């Protein structure tokens, strides 16, 4: 599915992630823009054989097949992406753990990606 | 740069009283202020980030509200160790910058 | 949290001296380290965002370096302007964290 942008920052907002560990709405929506353009279906293998899945092209390397103990075909939906990406979050660098969102997104007026909604 | 604009500049109180600092952004800042609390000699202290989000140790009497431009810092029960001046901060955008300070006396 | 260990506490120097400022990073915080001016009674005004750009108007004396868990701030030919409470603050995670501070005091 390819959102739109205000499709994903409502979904986003009633799947928790407004200021979640203190990263505010825009952020993921953002974050989702540079890494998937809102397709959640978005499948690029990485250099070492793993491949980053979905709408924020989470990394089989980590994350599934297991840190997030889900398949990887699980991130390729129509809220698992959601869950896991909390984990990720939570889990050492922060959103830096996405490159995509730390050179386009972070520190930027993020609250753009969510204006007119 | 977001210029804060923090008031008062100072206030003087007695214990138990509720006090309440304003912070207000001359943008959009969403919920992303730091409330910090310097002691005489010290660094600044963190005492809340984001949507109200107190850390560890910080006694509930202290609690953030607002968001977007407009925010506030209230102190319920002012204490004697509440003695510090008290700064916003925003880090929504880069660089993140600094509200002029209260400073509180009890 | 991400601890920052800065060094030293205090130092007395004259006009014309070089000041060498040192933060360390409990972990890896890339380029997203701020250095602070602090004047008595006046909140911290910013210096050096991204660990090295430096703020309009001021001078190119004041040079942020390092990365990763090793930043430095070196002030050459410090003036009187620069005597002050120096803190760097990393902003690479939330919340963001202070170093405790250097004074820099007259001789």
């Amino acid at each position: 599915k390819v959102f739109g942008r205000c499709e994903l920052a409502a979904a986003m907002k009633r799947h928790g992630l407004d200021n979640y560990r203190g990263y505010s709405l825009g952020n993921w929506v953002c974050a989702a823009k540079f890494e998937s353009n809102f397709n959640t279906q978005a499948t690029n293998r990485n250099t070492d054989g793993s491949t980053d899945y979905g709408i924020l092209q989470i990394n089989s390397r980590w994350w599934c097949n297991n840190l997030c103990n889900i398949p990887c075909s699980a991130l390729l939906s129509s809220t698992a992406s959601v869950n896991c990406a909390k984990k990720i979050v939570s889990d050492g660098n922060g959103m830096n753990a996405w490159v995509a969102w730390r050179n386009r997104c972070k520190g930027t007026d993020v609250q753009a990606w969510i204006r007119g909604c | 740069d977001i210029q804060m604009t923090q008031s008062p500049s100072s206030l003087s109180a007695s214990v138990g009283d509720r006090v309440t600092i304003t912070c207000r952004a001359s943008q959009d800042i969403a919920s992303d202020l730091n409330w910090y609390q310097q002691k005489p000699g010290k660094a600044p202290k963190l005492l809340i980030y984001s949507d109200s989000y107190l850390q560890s140790g910080v006694p509930s009497r202290f609690s953030g509200s607002g968001s977007g431009t407009d925010f506030t810092l209230t102190i319920s029960s002012l204490q004697p160790e509440d003695f510090a001046t008290y700064y916003c901060q925003q880090y929504y955008m880069i660089p993140s910058t600094f509200g002029q300070g209260t400073k509180v006396e009890i």
